[PDB]
């Protein structure tokens, strides 16, 4: 007989910064949970009705924080392999420290034009470039290309992954295992680190997921019903957050980027 | 189920499979007649827990152990669950398919 | 995944259900043209499946049409060489195989990639193939790089390079000749996103296969043939000799022969399971391009390949450029002056 | 161990009933959270049209 | 040809066609000067003629070397994008591009039409980026590329020595440059004049601006 067919599918995927906005308009934007006085939910809070609901819709409605600053997804970064340091092809080491220490990459980018010869990971501060580069191209003109010869931050790495030449990263790897085979621990272990890269490299060309989609512009606030620790977290990355912002520094940055960590995965 | 996949040799590079990859017996000897691609494999021995975290259903191996991993892993690549199984439509709360 | 849980009603049902040859085309039609996630590794079972069906399913045209087209968008081009090598006895043949220009013209890709690896004697060979069956070079096969060459001269190895002309070349012209007075050129401005800026990208699943010359191809034939022999010393080539190793052939013993002998008398595997798909599918002519040793390259034998390529080239309704004649009578035949 | 035992013997109604959905989409907010979004879809096999189930 | 020097002239200078007004000024080979060693003249010159001229003038006054900053308007005036690049590359010994007035362009795209002139593209010319290295061109000369149009206008005064001549061409006396819709201020007068100012403290700082990449102490 003819099978009776029946085609369901479900799939998980990485998320936009896109569809974050489009699941809650919703921008939550004070630390407060409920009124002292009137023991009403706070305007524009993690309670807020005009966000959520009035006081079930507030069981299904999300909403979101606007980071001022990009935050590395502690899934990607931390737990061991990391895909952002094996998609990027650089130690953790020298990843972790350009998000937790004070660190800086220089020439983030390729797609535009640069005119230093600075490279790699600095881990103390370029001279020059604090007092003599921002005096003779003027600040205005100065931050224009600031954050294209050298950045600091989980947002340097957005803009590493953003500008991946992906299908160059499969040749390379390629190239560079078969060079390997013709030539004893270290051997094999870069042999299979090759191989994963350009898997990662595949999956990215032929899917819908963008890999700057591992660092978070926005931050999906879950719905109140389903928070009536998890508050408190929030609280304490909207506080920072909220911080940060008055201000505009590297120092609070940190302090944004490891609350994050926090709220998504504590304990790594 | 513990003696059902092969382990692609390092050696063993090519568009078809890459060296590592985990892949059911069957299909690797149907690729071995028709192809002549290095398609090197050993027969590798699965504990029933390795055999779970393996499978075809990632909401299956999410439900199971090591679920962050399992789940980021997915997300990643758009994996796609089809549902064939039972405990996947018993998260789901489907009628299951037996 | 529709057209493949039709499939596994048809192979695992009654004898009147079972799979015809039109039925593995669909199947594979199916997963050749899926619009995303890797299909080469179902493409490639299935035709497993196909080859230990040899007694009651034969291939047609159309199989091998498929089976170029999934092999050349995966870029497996040994593969796609050998079922093209079977497309040629049907006659119509590349034709099928254009499919009429449609899904991105896997004529083109097949030749675009022969071109891009080095293998130019196997792209004389398709070339052949086209023009017993009346069947032009198509556009996309002819594509124009950068520096205005053709798959007429981009194996010969000064690579991405043009060559010298007896002139200075008018850049104006060529900015004009390509759109640049009303907004229509192509710039060559890398871009943030998951489209190749290359547009001979275009038609693979994870762009054209990386330029290798010819020389390249023959030095690295060379050494692979050397690698067997090395290999063969440590333990004259047999591969894909069924025959050969059906005679090497004949708890468990530990002894190898000994366990093949338990192998046949527990029934666990036999000789009759021991076939490929060249002897089940009648490949008589597949002995004669394996296990020879391959040919050193010359720069003599690179020019008469490129005299011979160039000549089917226009035959078969191609113009090789300007840049193309001096990389490599004909020329003049063109309309071109050096 | 009640699931299983149900499954053994193929009741899927029973199962169904005694299962119910809230736990499936109180599940998709949760991995919200994480940047993860669990979309549920339904091949006709009719015609080949794909329903995005709300959940 | 003439006209609104002579004007300024009768109302009340280098080349030698600057003889012919003296015979019978804003963005009309504007000398900037601050006491360098380099000549920095701004001019109008926007065309392929007017390019032409005018670095024929500047030959004539004997310079060591010409650095040439020249840009193209976007939307409009196609045809002389690869024009003006060719005459500059074969004119200058070391070339600027830049960005005149994008409009709704992507600058990036405008440099690639120029840069399609002499046989290049901004693909290999990133790729040298990576590489820290631009080649010279067939004739020696050297191209370099800015689509921020204050960086290469003070980069290349920054690339000045001793008896040589800056020629910043294309806005003369305008005071915009028009990014997308918004007329932006800008006066390519104020960006020579504030670059030479503060060029000696850059060069003290040890770093090497003699060409691109500059040359950082912390940097090898």
């Amino acid at each position: 007989m003819i099978d009776r067919y029946k085609h369901q599918q479900l799939r998980i995927g990485l998320v936009s910064p896109q569809q974050i906005s489009a699941w809650a308009t919703g921008e939550v934007t004070k630390p407060y949970t409920f009124h002292y006085k009137t023991n009403k939910p706070e305007k524009d809070g993690l309670f807020c009705e005009r966000i959520f609901g009035p006081i079930r819709i507030r069981r299904y409605q999300m909403g979101y924080i606007k980071l001022t600053c990009p935050v590395t997804h502690v899934w990607y970064l931390k737990r061991l392999p990391s895909y952002i340091a094996n998609l990027l092809d650089k130690p953790l080491k020298e990843l972790e420290g350009l998000v937790y220490c004070d660190f800086s990459f220089a020439r983030p980018i390729t797609k535009k034009p640069t005119f230093l010869r600075l490279r790699g990971s600095f881990e103390y501060e370029i001279q020059s470039w604090k007092y003599s580069i921002p005096l003779f191209f003027t600040t205005q003109g100065f931050e224009i290309f600031r954050n294209r010869e050298i950045s600091t931050g989980a947002g340097a790495i957005r803009e590493q992954l953003a500008d991946l030449d992906l299908r160059i990263i499969i040749e390379n790897s390629l190239v560079e295992w078969k060079q390997l085979g013709e030539e004893d621990r270290k051997i094999v272990r870069r042999k299979d680190f090759l191989v994963r890269r350009m898997e990662l490299a595949k999956h990215f060309i032929r899917t819908n997921i963008e890999p700057e989609w591992m660092v978070l512009c926005l931050l999906p606030v879950l719905p109140p019903e389903l928070r009536p620790d998890i508050n408190e977290l929030y609280r304490r990355v909207i506080y920072r957050n909220n911080t940060l912002t008055d201000l505009l520094v590297m120092c609070q940055e940190k302090l944004v980027q490891e609350a994050v960590d926090t709220l998504l995965d504590n304990g790594i | 189920q513990i003696t059902s996949k092969v382990l692609v040799s390092e050696e063993g590079m090519s568009n078809v499979f890459l060296p590592g990859e985990l892949i059911g017996l069957l299909r690797a000897e149907r690729t071995g007649r028709a192809l002549e691609e290095a398609i090197c494999y050993r027969a590798v021995l699965l504990g029933i827990t390795r055999a779970s975290l393996n499978t075809q259903s990632f909401i299956s191996e999410a439900s199971f152990q090591e679920t962050a991993r399992v789940l980021a892993k997915a997300a990643l690549r758009g994996r796609i669950d089809w549902l064939k199984g039972l405990k996947e439509n018993v998260v789901l709360g489907g009628v299951i398919p037996a | 995944e529709v057209a493949y849980a039709t499939f596994e009603n048809m192979e695992y049902g009654e004898d009147f259900m079972k799979p015809d040859t039109e039925t593995y085309n669909w199947v594979i039609q199916a997963y050749t043209r899926a619009d995303s996630y890797d299909r080469v590794q179902d493409v490639a079972e299935l035709l497993g499946m196909m080859v230990e069906d040899y007694k009651r399913v034969q291939p047609n045209v159309k199989t091998h049409a498929l089976l170029v087209e999934c092999f050349t968008k995966y870029c497996v081009v040994k593969e796609a060489i050998r079922h093209f090598r079977a497309l040629k006895n049907f006659e119509g043949g590349t034709k099928v195989l254009h499919n009429a220009g449609n899904f991105e013209d896997p004529l083109s890709l097949y030749l675009r990639a022969l071109c891009r690896e080095g293998r130019i004697v196997e792209l004389i060979d398709a070339l052949d193939a086209m023009r017993r069956d009346n069947q032009p070079i198509p556009p996309r096969a002819m594509i124009m790089s950068r520096k205005y060459r053709t798959l007429v001269s981009s194996w010969i190895e000064p690579l991405q390079e043009e060559a010298e002309l007896g002139y200075e070349i008018d850049y104006l012209a060529r900015y004009v000749e390509e759109g640049g007075l009303t907004g229509e050129r192509k710039r060559w401005v890398p871009r943030r996103g998951k489209t190749p800026l290359d547009p001979d990208a275009a038609g693979f699943i994870y762009s054209n296969p990386i330029e290798t010359s010819f020389k390249q191809r023959c030095l690295e034939d060379w050494k692979v043939h050397h690698r067997k022999l090395l290999r063969t010393l440590q333990s004259k080539l047999h591969e894909g000799d069924t025959e050969f190793w059906k005679r090497r052939f004949l708890w468990f013993p530990e002894e190898p022969f000994e366990a093949f002998k338990e192998m046949r008398e527990r029934k666990v595997f036999d000789v009759s399971d021991m076939y490929t798909i060249a002897d089940v599918w009648g490949w008589t002519w597949e002995k004669d391009f394996k296990n020879k040793t391959p040919r050193r390259w010359s720069q003599e034998w690179e020019v008469e390949l490129a005299i011979v390529l160039m000549a089917k080239v226009i035959e078969l309704g191609g113009v090789p450029t300007i840049g193309d004649c001096a990389v490599i009578q004909t020329t003049h035949s063109l309309g071109y002056a050096f | 161990m009640e699931v299983w035992a149900l499954e053994g013997f193929g009741v899927a109604h029973i199962l169904q009933e005694m299962l119910t959905p809230e736990s499936f989409r109180l599940l998709v907010r949760e991995l919200r959270s994480l940047a993860l979004e669990l979309n549920h879809f339904l091949v006709s096999e009719k015609n080949f049209q794909i329903n995005r189930k709300e959940v | 040809n003439g006209k609104t020097t002579t004007t300024y002239l009768i109302k009340s200078l280098l080349g030698r066609h600057n003889i012919y007004n003296i015979l019978a000024v804003p963005g009309r080979c504007e000398l900037i000067d601050e006491e360098q060693a380099f000549g920095v003249i701004v001019d109008h010159a926007n065309t392929p003629d007017g390019l032409s001229r005018l670095l024929d003038s500047v030959r004539e006054l004997k310079p060591r070397r010409i650095i040439t900053v020249i840009g193209c308007a976007g939307e409009n005036e196609r045809g002389k994008r690869p024009v003006m690049t060719k005459i500059a590359t074969e004119k200058s010994d070391v070339t600027m591009l830049t960005s005149d007035n994008p409009g709704n362009e992507d600058p990036l795209d405008i440099l690639d039409d120029m840069l399609s002139g002499i046989g290049w593209t901004m693909q290999e010319y990133l790729k040298h980026g990576e590489h820290d290295y631009y080649p010279p061109l067939s004739n020696g000369h050297r191209l370099f590329l800015h689509d921020v149009r204050r960086v290469a206008v003070r980069c290349a005064v920054a690339m000045g020595e001793e008896g040589d001549m800056v020629v910043v061409a294309g806005k003369g006396h305008e005071s915009y440059q028009l990014e997308g819709d918004k007329k932006e201020f800008y006066d390519d007068r104020e960006e020579c004049r504030e670059a030479l100012q503060y060029v000696d403290e850059l060069h003290q700082a040890g770093i090497d601006t003699s060409e691109f990449p500059w040359r950082l102490p912390e940097s090898h």
